[PDB]
């Protein structure tokens, strides 16, 4: 119980503050026509206003409490590594983040001050009791902790049943957001149906779970009125036996039991708070996971050197996938990338080009032998820094929804002027068609970015990556979607443009034509490089990549 | 409200049984009482053990009975609330794959998820906390009221009496809370929206390098979400305030009325009346916050009755199919940007047994020829013809069984090869899925994964190199044998080798072939050839 009491540690001055005002106000409460008016117009007037102010702190430490929270949740959750993300999928992890959060805090906002409440008032007609009789109080003192074996003895039930609540409320998020998600292709192939399915299939699990939750909760109930009844009748049977043998008084015994009556009342809500609390506990375990978790992956470096040559050696690279690990997608790669040179990757489709491409970017860290730019390992610089220097397209670009302007500028820093994003619209060929929106470069576009052509949205994740002035350069198949003209515009960037001497420029892609002028062409079959040399070698060589570029 | 109560309907059996155990412990606790003040006054005065144990007895038993009926009744409204929670999210998420594709680009799924998260809570969760105990002091409080109604008649009439402000402060009240819950709804979808976009695309955020913009903006959000919280809360509390100082006013009316006015009495009868009054306005409060909250819900009851605008459905599904296709003056617009037309007067025909070829720059319009052949999209002018027949009359599931597109960038589900493949067949035995892996040249990677046609494609196919998904989707096309197939790009992804082996698409010379593509090698071994420029042919 003390994880979820850890993250009350920044809000102490205003808890005992609120402690302060609710004691007082229960204090307050337990202890000629004018002059009669006039203090009870008073007495309600101060009991309204200091309720009033305790309800405010409360209610504003809480929502801070709230807030905070959600915060360091997400934050946690944005730290993992690239294969956490695989191993839970898009709609887990926001129930996770967005529901299990919000469901803690709102129970804990409800019970905290119930329980501060009752437990004052029972300390307070403790001390009455107290005062009322010291012998029969010590009764029920000794015999109230037998009350709380029973909870105590329960409560790991709703903890294991809350867990699984949440587990299957998540999977029914996950299958909702990816049925409503791609719907042109549930659509096309006349399958709502079967995505309905899904979720009611879904739905069932959550449906078993709520009819264990009702039941516990019947039984609860029961066990709690069982236990004040017992309370209460054991203090009234000794008291009517001791009162005969003349060792207590009558008019003592009656006030005694009268505040009893009050005392079994607090004990009984007190006892209804605990389950409440494993219930916290349980639906809480997998975002306190997700705190305590350590990233699987190398943190971030302090380099961040002034000049930068963009120079990537690999040195014996080998690398398998994580949920994979038996497999080698890579063996033994060794090659170098020198600024103002194109260097062309090629072969078959599963060869691990994009692998190549997720390595050199820092997604993933190799198994083995070195990946150094600029003769010092990825690790050892910066965060925006790296990702700065390096930029890529991909194979099949994602944009944001966003403004264009957005999508082009994400991630800087510095928010770069439109002279800079025209620039690198132009460059990229994606000016002609951004001018005729009528919105022009404030045009959102939809989450999925399906408002625009595959083309379009191409050239967009193209002047993404160029506007960063980037030192390495990677063409992950950026040609795929460019019609006829547009690939003149990549072939002069490559080939033809003033900027090409200082980067370097990898390039991946099926189109062999857009090879011939690479000064160095690397064939990847199976995960290891066969050949290697410019075209006409290549080609006077007759091997695979003549095989390849003949196979028409 | 009424609606929700006809979507409450098949519960009834539950509530009637809840409304008879509640009915059973109220009459129960009528009991208790008596026999504890039996217990008080033998205890207090002329002893009599005998007495005292007949007391305590019957005392002990019907707390019993009441217990044992109380916690009966709680456990049957608590399975009432969660059922009917799970049938507005059952209703809702088949409400809303009806919808025509327009919706789904003016709308977020981010959005929409957090719709169907949260905003059910809200309409289903109908009682407080502690109900229990408030329904538990319902036989005290009624007693109390019978004390003070004989003991002076008069003061209570004038409590009974209501307030001159009691009626404007809780329609305001009302009024502003239901504005305030509903902004907080929003809210709260806008942040679930950035989580949404922030988690999805992970990839290139960490390619790019902006975890901590995606953070600022999350907190950016929640801050929002946070002060909405704090408003709610400050309007709650000042009109709690507003309502104990009016009462306070009543109050003394009274104290003034009495005291002109039975000696001794009214500090006795002020308690009482006090106590009434308290519990009376608890329940009017809780009546008030029932009706707010269903009526912050609207959205999620807009969604479930808005009809999608699309044409009334279409009963035919002929034994044989032709297959011819028409185009007859087809002008298109998309419904979100109208008044920007993209295909103006198309008009070409479709015959089986030959290969169509459509070529055109980027933006000309192919896509969208692509997906008004599949029914997707209605032509703003002009007409669709299949077999001589409107598109649109054809069965949902005939027509999209006879044609199949592949579509530009393919989309996998999380599953297995076997589900990926044979995508909404109801069945389809082993024999046809490998059949159709091996036209596709798709069963030479199949082998070598770890558990074959059983194998976890990842979410979206991200566990599968791009060629590797092309062909896959190229699988999940030709499993059905369509009688109309579309390749929107279906080679572009593939090798040189992979993509000459797979050019005789109609080899059988059976179905009609459109090909959508940039390369003029796909397009040479066409029949016909369809230039298509600026949404007009040339
Ligand atoms: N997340 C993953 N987990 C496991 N294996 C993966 C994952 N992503 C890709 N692979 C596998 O790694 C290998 C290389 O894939 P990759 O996409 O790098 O190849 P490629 O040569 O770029 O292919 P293509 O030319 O089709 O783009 C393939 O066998 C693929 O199935
Ligand atoms: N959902 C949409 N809403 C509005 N406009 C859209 C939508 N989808 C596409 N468009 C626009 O319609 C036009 C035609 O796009 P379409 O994808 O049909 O062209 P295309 O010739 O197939 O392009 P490409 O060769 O790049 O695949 C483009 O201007 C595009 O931006
Ligand atoms: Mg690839
Ligand atoms: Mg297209």
């Amino acid at each position: 119980v003390r994880r979820l009491l850890g993250c009350l540690g920044s809000e102490t001055r205003r808890l005992s503050l609120f402690l302060v005002l609710v004691v007082l106000s229960s204090l307050g409460e337990m202890a000629t026509f004018t002059r009669n008016l006039t203090l009870m117009s008073i007495l309600t007037i101060a009991s309204a206003v200091l309720e009033f102010v305790g309800d405010g702190i409360y209610n504003n430490t809480m929502g801070h409490v709230h807030s905070h929270l959600q915060g360091e949740v997400f934050g946690a959750v944005l730290r993992q590594e690239t294969e956490f993300f695989q191993q839970n999928q898009t709609g887990n992890i926001m129930s996770r983040v967005t529901e299990d959060t919000s469901t803690l805090s709102d129970s804990l906002s409800e019970n905290l001050s119930l329980f501060l409440w009752y437990l004052v008032r029972g300390l307070c007609l403790l001390g009455i009791m107290l005062w009322g009789s010291v012998s029969l109080t010590m009764v029920t003192l000794i015999t109230l902790p037998l009350l709380f074996l029973l909870p105590k003895k329960v409560g790991k039930w709703y903890q294991l049943l809350e867990v699984q609540v949440r587990e299957s409320l998540a999977k029914s998020s996950q299958v909702a957001i990816e049925a409503l998600s791609a719907m042109p292709t549930v659509r096309s192939f006349a399958n709502e149906e079967g995505e309905a399915q899904k979720f009611r299939e879904k739905l069932q699990e959550i449906k078993t779970l709520n009819q264990k939750e009702a039941v516990a909760y019947a039984v609860n109930s029961w066990t709690t009125s069982i236990s004040g009844m017992l309370l209460k009748v054991g203090i009234l049977y000794i008291g009517g036996q001791l009162v005969t043998s003349g060792a207590v008084s009558s008019g003592n015994l009656v006030t005694f039991v009268l505040y009893q009556m009050q005392f079994t009342q607090a004990v009984e809500v007190l006892l209804s708070i605990y389950p409440r609390v494993q219930k916290a506990v349980g639906s809480s375990e997998k975002i306190f996971e997700y705190l305590d978790r350590t990233p699987r992956c190398p943190p971030s470096g302090l380099l961040t050197p002034l000049h930068l040559e963009g120079l990537v050696q690999f040195q014996d690279v080998s690398f398998a996938y994580p949920n994979r690990p038996d497999v080698l997608v890579l063996q033994g790669l060794t090659f170098t990338l020198r600024p103002g040179e194109v260097t062309a990757l090629v072969g078959p489709n599963g060869s691990g080009k994009s692998t190549v491409a997720a390595l050199l970017q820092n997604l993933y860290q190799p198994t083995g032998g070195q990946l150094l730019l600029d003769g010092k390992p990825l690790p050892q610089y910066e965060h925006r820094y790296l990702h700065r220097q390096v930029a890529a397209v991909g194979q099949e670009p994602q944009v944001f929804g966003r403004s264009l302007q957005e999508n082009i500028a994400y991630g800087l820093t510095q928010k770069p002027t439109m002279e800079e994003i025209t620039a690198a619209a132009v460059k990229s060929g994606a000016h002609s068609f951004i001018s005729g929106l009528p919105q022009g470069y404030d045009t959102e576009v939809d989450e999925a970015g399906s408002q625009l052509s595959g083309g379009q949205r191409q050239a967009v994740a193209l002047a993404r990556a160029l506007i960063r002035k980037p030192c390495v350069l990677i063409l992950d198949d950026a040609t795929s979607a460019l019609d006829a003209n547009s690939q003149l515009q990549v072939e002069q960037l490559l080939y033809e443009s003033p900027e090409r001497y200082s980067r370097s420029v990898l390039l991946i892609t099926q189109h062999l034509s857009l090879v011939e002028q690479a000064d160095h062409i690397l064939f990847l079959e199976g995960g290891a490089i066969r050949e290697g040399g410019t075209h006409q070698q290549l080609m006077e060589k007759k091997g695979c990549y003549w095989a390849m570029v003949q196979a028409p | 409200m009424w609606r929700l109560l006809k979507l409450s309907r098949p519960d009834l059996p539950l509530l009637v049984a809840a409304f008879f155990f509640l009915v059973l412990a109220v009459l129960g606790e009528t009991l208790i009482p008596h026999y504890s003040g039996r217990v008080i006054d033998i205890l207090g005065g002329d002893f009599d053990p005998h007495a005292f144990a007949s007391a305590i007895f019957f005392m002990c038993l019907f707390s019993f009975g009441s217990s044992l009926s109380a916690g009966c009744r709680g456990g049957c409204f608590t399975y009432t609330m969660s059922r009917i929670n799970l049938r507005i999210r059952e209703q809702l998420f088949s409400s809303l794959l009806r919808q025509d594709l327009g919706f789904f680009q003016e709308t977020k799924t981010g959005e929409l998820n957090s719709r169907l998260s949260s905003d059910t809570t809200l309409m289903s969760n109908w009682l407080p906390l502690n109900a229990n105990v408030l329904l538990r002091s319902l036989v005290k409080v009624v007693g109390l009221y019978g004390f003070m109604l004989s003991i002076s008649p008069r003061l209570t009439l004038l409590s009974l009496l209501h307030m001159p402000f009691t009626i404007a402060a809780e329609k305001v009240y009302n009024t502003r809370h239901q504005e305030v819950l509903r902004e907080i709804q929003d809210a709260v979808a806008r942040a679930g929206q950035v989580v949404r976009e922030a988690v999805g695309g992970l990839q290139t955020v960490r390619s790019f390098g902006a975890e901590e913009h995606e953070v600022c903006r999350y907190k950016e959000a929640l801050e929002q979400c946070r002060q909405l919280y704090w408003r709610r809360d400050l309007e709650r509390a000042l009109y709690l305030l507003v309502r104990r100082v009016l009462h306070l006013g009543v109050q003394m009316l009274m104290l003034s009325c009495g005291l002109q006015q039975t000696q001794g009495s009214l500090l006795s009868f002020m308690i009482y009346q006090e106590s009434v009054g308290s519990y009376v306005q608890t329940l009017v409060y809780i009546y008030g916050d029932m009706l707010s909250n269903v009526g912050a819900a609207e959205k999620v009851f807009s969604y479930m009755d808005r009809q999608p605008n699309l044409p009334s459905p279409g009963t035919l599904a002929p034994t044989t199919l032709q297959g011819v296709v028409k185009f007859q003056d087809v002008s298109f617009a998309y419904p979100n940007r109208p008044d920007r037309p993209v295909l103006k007067g198309l008009t070409f025909t479709l015959r089986p047994g030959e290969v169509t070829a459509l070529v055109g720059p980027n933006g000309s319009g192919k896509s969208t020829v692509a997906a008004l052949l599949q029914n997707l999209y209605q032509p703003t002018g002009g007409q669709v013809l299949l077999d001589e027949k409107p598109i649109s009359q054809y069965e949902h599931c005939y027509l999209h069984s006879q044609v199949v597109s592949v579509g530009q960038e393919p989309v996998l589900f999380s599953g297995s090869v076997r589900n990926n493949i044979a995508y909404g067949l109801q069945s389809c035995e082993d024999d046809k899925v490998m059949a159709a892996a091996q036209a596709a040249h798709a069963d030479d990677f199949i082998q070598e994964m770890e558990h074959g046609i059983y194998t976890d494609v990842g979410e979206k196919g991200s566990q599968l190199a791009a060629g590797q998904k092309q062909r896959l989707a190229i699988a999940r096309a030709l499993v059905r044998d369509p009688r109309v197939l579309i390749l929107d790009q279906a080679t572009s992804a593939l090798d040189v080798q992979c993509e000459q082996a797979l050019q005789d698409w109609n080899s059988r010379g059976d179905r009609t072939v459109l090909v959508i593509a940039h390369r003029l090698q796909t397009v040479q071994r066409a029949h016909q050839i369809l230039v298509l420029q600026e949404g007009k042919l040339q």
